[PDB]
C-alpha cells in the first residue's frame, strides 16, 4: 500500500505575487503554470540535496545542503537578492536570511551592536576509548548502557569490594579519595542492584551517628546522600522511604557535641539537609504524599511551644528553603512569635546555654527570608519606618538587603 | 572490571569442629529441657522444694 | 506421607507410598516514616547476608488458595528440603 | 510479618498490598474475600487506606444497592454485606 | 537432617497438642513455642 501523491504550492499564492509585481490579469491556466514548474524545482533540488546530507553522513538537512544543492544545478546559492551581472558573488552562499514568521519585522540599530556574542565552541579532538574488550561492552560513560543449593549474594566480588572501597572512602579519612568517591556515586551507570545496601548503610548510620553527634559522620553521609541523587541512571524513589528521615534528621536534631563553634557547620549540616530536602520535594512528586508531609512535620515543629533551639533552627531553615510561594504564604502570620522569642532570648541572662546562639541564627534567617518576599511583591517606598508595623525586626537593614537584591537585578 | 567482568561469592563456612560440637551440645541440652518442662507442667508433677 | 505434617495425611487417610499503578505501592507512599525521623534521642566471602531466594525470587502468591472449590491449578505434596544456608541448622 | 521482615530486597509488603488491592478492585470478588482484602488493607497503616481504599468509597453505593434493598433478604450475602460495611 | 529421637519427641508432642483436645495444654505448647531458645533445627 502506497498512496504517494503530488503535492505543488497553491495557485492563489502565485497571484499575489504576480499582482504585487505589476503584472495584473493573469489566467488561471497561466497561473497554474507557474506553480508546477517552481514545484518541481523545489522537489528538484530537496532531492539532490538529500544527496549531500547522506554523503555528509547526517539524518538532518542542514540549511548548507540547499546551498550545495542549488550550486550544483548551476543557480547561485544567494536567497534574499539576485545579481544578473553574477561578478561581485559567483555561486557563493551567503548563509540564508535569519527571518521567522513570529518575527517584529523592526528593530533598533543599537540593540543589535549591545547584545553579547555566542561562545565560539570548542575545536574538533579526537578521543579513544573501548567498545568492546574481547567481545564483551565495557559500562563506562562512552557507552551507552534433599538439600537446597548454597546460594550465592547477587552481587560480584568486584562489586563487594567496590562497595566496600566506596564506603569507606565516603566516611572521608581524605578529602581526594571522599571526592573521588562522590563522583564515583554521582556517575557510575551500574550502581543500581548496589542502591539497597547504600541506602541501607546511610539510613543505619545517621541513626546510629545521632546517637553521638558525629558531625563530619554526619556531613559525609548526607554528601553522600547528594551524590546519590544527581546520579541519572538509577531509580531512586523507591528508597526515598529511608532517604527522607534521615536528613530530617539531621535537620531536626538537637546536637550531643560541643554546642558552639561547629555550630558554624551545623547551620550547614542544616544547610545541606534543607538543600537535599528541597531537592527530593522537587523530584519524586506525587498527589499529597511527600512535599505536604514534610511541610505539616515542619509547621508543627514550629508552632510547638517551648521547642530546643537547636531543632527550632534546623525546622526554620527547612520550611525557609522551600521556594517562593511557600515563604509567600507560610512565614507571614508568626512574625510576632519570632519576635517574643527573640526577646525571651534576650532577657534571661543565661549565655553559657546555647539558646542565645540559636535565637541570632533564627532571627538573621528569618529577617533574609522576609526582606525579598518584600522586595518581590511590593514596592521599595517607605523603606524607613514602614517596617515597624511589623514589630520593627530588620527594619532599615533589611530595606539595605532588598536594595541589594535591586542592584543585582539591575546587573542581570 | 566491574565494566566487563564478574564471579560469584558464598556465604562463610563454619567447619570448625569445637563451635560444631557446641552447637549440637546445647541445641540438644535445650530441646531437652523444653520438652521436659513442657511434660512436667501439662501433667501431674512432683516437686523436691515446697510448691516448686 | 510419613514427613512432617503426617498428622494432617493420617487425618485426612491418604495412603500411597490506577490504584494498581506501580507508584501506590511503593513504600514512600505506603509507610509512615516520618516515625523514623529521630527527635531529641536518648570480600572474598560475603560482607553481606544472603537473602531467601524463595522469598526474593519466588511465586509464593501463587500458593494462595483463593476459592477452595474453584482452584486454578491442582497443589501438591511439598517434601522437607532443609535449606543450608541458613545458619543455626547443625547441616 | 511484613513489619518485621519487609526489606527493600524481600518486597514483601509491595507485594502483599498488589495481591490484596487486585484482589479488592476487582469485581465478582465474593464478600468474604472482599473483607479479608480491606481488612488486610486497613491494618497496614494509615496511609495503604488513603491512597487504596479512599478512592473506591464509592463501591459503598454499590454494597448498599444490595443492603437497604435486597430482592433476596434470606440469603447470605447480607451478613457478609454489613460486616463488610 | 533427621531430628534425634529427644527433639522427634518434642515435635510429636508440640504438634499433637496444638490439634484440639483440651485449651491448657495447647496454651503451654504455644507458650514453649513462644520462649525456647534452642527450636532451630
Amino acid at each position: 500500500k502506497l498512496k504517494l501523491s503530488n503535492t505543488v504550492l497553491p495557485s492563489e499564492s502565485m497571484k499575489v505575487v504576480a499582482e504585487s509585481m505589476g503584472i495584473a490579469q493573469i489566467q488561471e491556466e497561466t497561473c497554474q503554470l507557474l506553480t508546477d514548474e517552481v514545484s518541481y524545482r523545489i522537489k528538484e533540488i530537496a532531492q539532490d540535496a538529500l544527496k549531500f546530507m547522506h554523503m555528509g553522513k547526517r539524518q538532518k538537512l542542514t540549511t548548507s545542503d540547499i546551498d550545495y544543492a542549488l550550486k550544483l544545478k548551476n543557480v547561485e546559492p544567494l536567497y534574499g537578492f539576485h545579481a544578473q551581472e553574477f561578478i561581485p558573488f559567483r555561486f557563493a552562499s551567503g548563509g540564508g536570511r535569519e527571518l521567522y514568521f513570529y518575527e517584529e519585522k523592526e528593530v533598533d540599530l543599537s540593540d543589535i551592536i549591545n547584545t553579547p556574542l555566542p561562545r565560539v565552541p570548542l575545536d574538533v579532538c579526537l578521543k579513544a576509548h573501548w567498545l568492546s574488550i574481547e567481545g564483551c561492552q565495557p559500562a563506562i560513560p562512552e557507552n551507552p548502557p534433599r538439600l537446597k543449593p548454597r546460594s550465592i549474594h547477587e552481587l560480584s566480588v568486584e562489586q563487594q569490594l567496590y562497595y566496600k572501597e566506596i564506603t569507606e572512602a565516603c566516611v572521608g579519612s581524605c578529602e581526594a579519595k571522599r571526592a573521588e568517591a562522590l563522583q564515583s556515586i554521582a556517575t557510575d551507570p551500574g550502581l543500581y542492584q548496589m542502591l539497597p545496601r547504600f541506602s541501607t548503610f546511610i539510613s543505619e548510620g545517621v541513626r546510629v551517628n545521632v546517637v553521638q553527634n558525629n558531625l563530619a559522620l554526619l556531613i559525609y553521609l548526607m554528601r553522600m546522600v547528594k551524590a546519590l541523587m544527581d546520579n541519572p541512571t538509577l531509580y531512586l524513589e523507591k528508597y526515598v522511604h529511608e532517604l527522607i528521615p534521615a536528613v530530617m534528621t539531621c535537620i531536626v536534631s538537637r546536637q550531643l557535641c560541643l554546642r558552639p563553634d561547629v555550630d558554624n557547620h551545623w547551620a550547614l549540616r542544616d544547610f545541606a539537609a534543607r538543600l537535599v530536602a528541597q531537592i527530593c520535594k522537587h523530584f519524586s512528586t506525587t498527589t499529597n504524599n511527600i512535599q505536604s508531609r514534610i511541610t505539616k512535620t515542619f509547621t508543627k515543629s514550629w508552632v510547638d511551644e517551648k521547642t530546643p533551639w537547636t531543632t527550632r533552627y534546623g525546622s526554620i531553615a527547612g520550611l525557609a528553603e522551600l521556594g517562593h510561594d511557600v515563604i509567600k504564604t507560610l512565614i507571614l502570620p508568626r512574625l510576632q512569635q519570632e519576635g517574643e522569642r527573640i526577646r525571651s532570648v534576650l532577657d534571661g541572662p543565661v549565655l553559657s546555654n546555647i539558646d542565645r546562639i540559636g535565637a541570632d541564627h533564627v532571627q538573621s534567617l528569618l529577617l533574609k527570608h522576609c526582606a525579598p518576599v518584600l522586595a518581590k511583591l511590593r514596592p521599595p517606598p517607605d523603606n524607613q519606618d514602614a517596617y515597624r508595623a511589623e514589630f520593627g525586626s530588620l527594619g532599615p537593614l533589611l530595606c539595605s538587603q532588598v536594595v541589594k537584591a535591586r542592584a543585582q537585578a539591575a546587573l542581570q | 572490571p566491574h565494566t566487563y567482568i564478574k564471579t560469584p561469592t558464598y556465604r562463610e563456612p563454619v567447619s570448625d569442629y569445637q563451635v560444631l560440637r557446641e552447637k549440637a551440645a546445647s541445641q540438644r541440652r535445650d530441646v531437652e529441657r523444653a520438652l521436659t518442662r513442657f511434660m512436667a507442667k501439662t501433667g501431674e508433677t512432683q516437686s523436691l522444694f515446697k510448691d516448686d | 506421607r510419613y514427613g512432617p505434617a503426617r498428622l494432617w495425611y493420617d487425618m485426612l487417610g491418604v495412603p500411597e507410598d490506577d490504584l494498581l499503578a506501580d507508584e501506590n505501592f511503593l513504600m514512600v507512599t505506603q509507610l509512615h516514616w516520618e516515625d523514623d525521623i529521630i527527635w531529641d534521642g536518648e570480600p572474598w566471602y560475603s560482607i553481606f547476608p544472603i537473602d531467601n531466594e524463595d522469598l526474593v525470587y519466588g511465586r509464593w502468591e501463587d500458593n494462595i488458595i483463593w476459592d477452595a472449590q474453584a482452584m486454578p491449578r491442582l497443589l501438591e505434596p511439598p517434601v522437607l528440603t532443609l535449606d543450608p544456608n541458613d545458619e543455626n541448622l547443625i547441616l
